[PDB]
């Protein structure tokens, strides 16, 4: 299975770098 | 959502900018 909790940890650190000062909302549920 | 799109295949920086505010 794809471990969404471990992937999500990495995706939020990637969003932090790509969005910068714009920020972002992270909602797991689809 | 982002988890569906970017955990089984890689998302480039241009794809991940779609989720910024
Ligand atoms: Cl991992
Ligand atoms: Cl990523
Ligand atoms: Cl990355
Ligand atoms: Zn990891
Ligand atoms: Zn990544």
């Amino acid at each position: 299975f794809v471990n969404q909790h471990l992937c999500g940890s990495h995706l939020v650190e990637a969003l932090y770098l790509v969005c910068g000062e714009r920020g972002f909302f992270y909602t797991p549920k689809a | 959502g982002i988890v569906e799109q970017c955990c089984t295949s890689i998302c480039s920086l241009y794809q991940l900018e779609n989720y910024c505010n």
